[PDB]
RNA sequence: ACGAGACUCUGGCAUGCUAACUAGUUACGCGACCAACUUCUUAGAGGGACAAGUGGCGUU
């Protein structure tokens, strides 16, 4: 009866490996029924890295100057029509839910060279979190512009957001923008 | 000569034990002293299946107390902390009954006279006073007073005549009757500090504590020097057997038990847990509280763990 | 500590040439009681009570005539 | 392009005209463990695990 | 004979008057999940279904809930339920049941016992706010 | 940064040297004894002094530190200064002596000694470090 | 010896303490079965944090 949410559970989702919990980590007090836990992610570096990627995903829509930070907005977004989709799907959306975004992710970004010259960039990488969530931030911009002056709006992209959340395969768009940049800057190895 | 065997462990607490006090007349109230506004009860079971049960958590005390003393009757607990305050607790009501704020200086100890006649406290005016319950001046001695703070005043720990045994941290020991209160002998220039003095049940000994560990032994009529029992670091506990003549104290890691005819330990056989890290410092022991007569012993440390053992005495 | 350890006086002296201003600052000594100086010490000053000379024999032995 | 798990041993510092890249040294755990240095970006904390998708990218130092 | 530390957080508060009686739980001064702002009902639904009715079968609760601010009085309701349960079990039954159930509740989440210490800071010297300064010309 | 200034450092050194008896390893006990045996006019400074006293107690529990001259460690060191072996290290039955020092002793009127064993001189004159 | 620190003021924390007829209340209480030795607010002699504990780097 320690089952996560009212629907999920922590007793059947096992990987038999304790090296691959960098995307979903539900084993302690950090498990959240609803992400409105408050908190400050800018108090110190390595704390926005300590974020749960669900919370970072939903909150990082805090952009423009008028919709910035308002946690009521993100909690209402992730509650509304998620309450509908849970009873409207019945089956498992897990396949796409994981299999587009959470290994669409790139594998390298770049850095500046020497002291001058804005014509190419030395290819580097990070332990996956920073690069995946930089793709996530550019995807925040991308999903916004897919809503911003567009047709599919906010508080109704719950399918695509669960995709942007969960675990491991490749179909994304701003991530393939990042992968074009990946190859271009990776020609320097 | 005493053989014991550790039989178990105890898990679950918040406040490590500091001071010990019990009355054989009423054994239903057992108390423990802590540092987090916390006082915890015990009970007696002597079971391996159940060697401890958290039942009642006494609160109320704003400051971490120094010496807790119970009256002859197991009904009143006096916990006066390091400000001059006090807490009077009665089991008849389960709350506070008498809160006194009357001393404007930093007092360290408070005690009940065994005959419930006068109240003694240590003040920083180079003077000792005797106080009543009516707030009326009785006896203030300005001459030949202690060189520094008066630690406390002790009385007999059992059903026997009360004798005033004044103690201080200024390494001065005074024992006064109820009639004379006359300074007989004074000796100064001592190597180690004085923690506190203790009262003997047979009325011939008064040991003391200090970092030098040298047990101070004086008679009752005068200040004749008798013997200097050895010791370890700062001593915080001394007590005899209730019917037999022995000295037991815990001035550090191990147990320092001396028989006054032998004065030395016999055989130190102990049980300590193993640590997998080369830099994990073990805790520090303070006191050994006999359960009822010397058959069983309890102890507490700085590891949120309470260590107990079963002793056969002989 | 400059608020209660230093007392300041600024005064004007009028000469035929003009005005010269004088400024006298005194750092009071620490003294309990007497109102000669402030009661509290300098907050960066830590005090220790000093022991006395102890040249004693190995063991105390009572002496009687 | 194998995926290898390596632990950060030391953090060297930043580079650039104004400072825009980070240097760490990562050591392999299951590839006949040896010390290899590589520049990096973003929060790569004290002694974390840096994933090598490739064993040939080096850090050109100074 | 006065055991109350009530329930507060941030700006709001709730006087936890916990007393022995019939044993029904009074929450919100209103039916359980219809709160008019509607924003944060589900957080109240975690413990009341987690623990069970028998644990709170003797708790008569009377709370004066006040204060504007969702993050204040919300999550203070959960601070109050945890703390009232703690005090009730401590003063009435034992400490072992207290540590067990309190551990469950405060190991579900930490943010109960700790509020944000963040406060608006002073408008500083020669600027519109705490750190911003008026534009400098040359 | 958390660098302790001369005030707390010197106060801790004096407190440890003068009342090494009472201080322990716990911050709370060190705090209480530091408050008792010193007039520290601030509580933040008292806490800083007690913390450095705990740190230095850990330091001296693992050996001698130069800033503090506690009497127990000085007594131990002085006891080590009086250690004398059972037989003098100079009481060798045989002393190995080169031929040239034997000739010197002969010129020194000490040539009849039987403790001396004449060793073979090293046939290599290679005693200087190569230059470069 | 100054300056730096310490210091003063200010925030942030009390199943603690000192008590309020301007906040706050218990089954011989009504206007209703069809004088709680004081805690949310206020403010005091105090407490609390020290790089203190652990791990790793540092003529350790």
């Amino acid at each position: 009866d320690i089952k996560l949410f009212g629907k999920w559970s922590t007793d059947d989702v096992q990987i038999n490996d304790i090296s691959l919990q960098d995307y979903i980590a539900v084993k302690e007090k950090y498990a959240k029924y609803l992400p409105h836990s408050a908190g400050r992610y800018a108090a110190k570096r390595f704390r926005k890295a300590q974020c749960p990627i669900v919370e970072r995903l939903t909150n990082s829509m805090m952009m423009h100057g008028r919709n910035n930070g308002k946690k009521l907005m993100t909690v209402r977004i992730v509650k509304h029509a998620f309450e509908i989709i849970h009873l409207l799907t019945g089956e498992n959306p897990l396949q796409v839910l994981v299999n587009a975004i959470i290994n669409s992710g790139p594998r390298e970004d770049s850095t500046r060279i020497g002291r001058a010259g804005t014509v190419r960039r030395q290819a580097v990488d990070v332990s996956p979190l920073r690069r995946v969530n930089q793709a996530i931030w550019l995807l925040c911009t991308g999903a916004r512009e897919a809503a911003f002056r567009n047709i599919k709006t906010i508080a109704e992209c719950l399918a695509d957001e669960l995709i942007n959340a969960a675990k491991g395969s490749s179909n994304s768009y701003a991530i393939k923008k990042k992968d074009e940049l990946e190859r271009v800057a990776k020609s320097n190895r | 000569t005493e053989q014991m065997t550790l039989r178990g462990t105890l898990k679950g607490h918040n406040g490590w034990v500091t001071q010990i006090a019990t009355t054989p007349q009423f054994p239903d109230m057992i108390l423990s002293a802590s540092r987090d506004k916390t006082i915890i009860m015990w009970k007696l079971t002597r079971d391996e299946t159940n060697y401890g049960i958290p039942q009642r958590a006494l609160r109320g005390h704003s400051h971490f107390v120094s010496d807790v003393v119970i009256s002859s009757d197991g009904q009143f607990a006096l916990s006066g902390s390091w400000d001059g305050t006090l807490r009077l607790w009665d089991l008849t009501t389960g709350t506070t009954t008498r809160r006194f704020v009357g001393h404007t200086k930093d007092v360290l100890s408070v005690a009940f006279s065994s005959d419930n006649r006068q109240i003694v406290s240590g003040s920083r005016d180079k003077t000792i006073k005797l106080w009543n319950t009516l707030g009326v001046c009785k006896y203030t001695v300005q001459d030949e007073s202690h060189s520094e703070w008066v630690s406390c005043v002790r009385f007999s720990p059992n059903s026997s005549n009360p004798i005033i045994v004044s103690c201080g941290w200024d390494k001065l020991v005074k024992v006064w009757n109820l009639a004379n209160c006359k300074l007989k002998t004074n000796h100064i220039g001592h190597t180690g500090y004085l923690n506190t003095v203790t009262v003997s049940p047979d009325g011939s000994l008064c040991a003391s504590g200090g970092k030098d560990g040298q047990a101070m032994l004086w008679d009752l009529n005068e200040g004749k020097h008798l013997y200097t029992l050895d010791g370890g670091d700062i001593i915080n506990a001394l007590c005899f057997s209730p019917n037999r003549y022995w000295l037991c104290a815990a001035t550090g890691p191990s147990i320092k038990i001396w028989d006054l005819e032998g004065k030395i330990i016999v055989d130190e056989l102990k049980q300590e847990v193993i640590s997998t890290s080369s830099k994990a410092e073990p805790p520090q022991c303070t006191s050994l509280a006999w359960s009822a007569d010397g058959q069983t012993l309890f102890a507490g440390y700085t590891d949120n763990l309470v260590r107990v053992w079963q002793v056969t005495i002989g | 500590p400059v608020n209660y350890y230093v007392d300041t006086a600024v005064r004007h002296v009028l000469l035929r040439q003009g005005v010269l201003g004088i400024k006298v600052k005194i750092m009071l000594p620490w003294d309990p009681t007497g109102k000669i100086g402030p009661k509290k010490p300098l907050p960066d000053h830590v005090s220790i009570v000093e022991p006395k000379d102890e040249i004693l024999p190995t063991t105390p032995i009572s002496e009687q005539k | 392009q194998p995926i290898k798990l390596a632990r950060v041993t030391k953090v060297l510092g930043r580079t650039g005209s104004q400072g825009q890249c980070t240097q760490v040294r990562v050591e392999f755990m299951d590839d006949t463990s040896r010390s290899i240095i590589r520049n990096v970006k973003g929060p790569v904390r004290e002694g974390d695990v840096l994933t090598l998708l490739e064993s040939e990218r080096e850090a050109r130092r100074l | 004979q006065s055991v109350q530390v009530f329930g507060r957080k941030k700006t709001a508060t709730a006087v936890a008057h916990c007393k022995r009686g019939n044993g029904l739980i009074k929450v919100n001064g209103r039916p359980l999940e219809m709160i008019e702002p509607r924003t944060l009902q589900y957080k109240l639904l975690e413990p009341v279904l987690l623990l069970g009715k028998e644990r709170f079968a003797g708790v008569d609760i009377r709370v004066r809930v006040k204060g504007g601010g969702h993050v204040a009085q919300i999550y203070a309701i959960r601070q109050s339920i945890s703390k009232a349960l703690v005090a009730y079990y401590q003063k009435y039954v034992d400490e072992a049941s207290k540590k067990e159930i309190k551990d469950i509740l405060i190991q579900y989440d930490r943010t109960l016992l700790v509020a944000d210490p963040r406060r608006c800071e002073s408008k500083k010297f020669g600027g519109p706010g705490a750190r911003a300064r008026y534009q400098k010309s040359y | 940064g958390r660098v302790r200034t001369k005030t707390v450092k010197k106060a801790a050194r004096v407190i440890i040297e003068k009342y090494y008896t009472r201080l322990g390893n716990d911050f709370h006990t060190n705090k209480r004894v530091c408050e008792e045996i010193a007039i520290i006019p601030s509580k933040k400074l008292r806490n800083k002094i007690a913390g450095y006293v705990t740190h230095l107690m850990k330091r001296i529990q693992r050996g001698p530190v130069r800033g503090i001259s506690i009497k127990l460690q000085e007594e131990e060191r002085e006891r080590r200064d009086n250690y004398v072996p059972e037989v003098s290290a100079l009481d060798q039955e045989i002393i190995e002596v080169d031929p040239d020092t034997k000739e010197m002793l002969k010129l020194l009127d000490f040539g009849s000694l039987s403790n001396l064993q004449v060793t073979q001189p090293t046939v290599g004159m290679n005693f200087k470090t190569p230059r470069g």
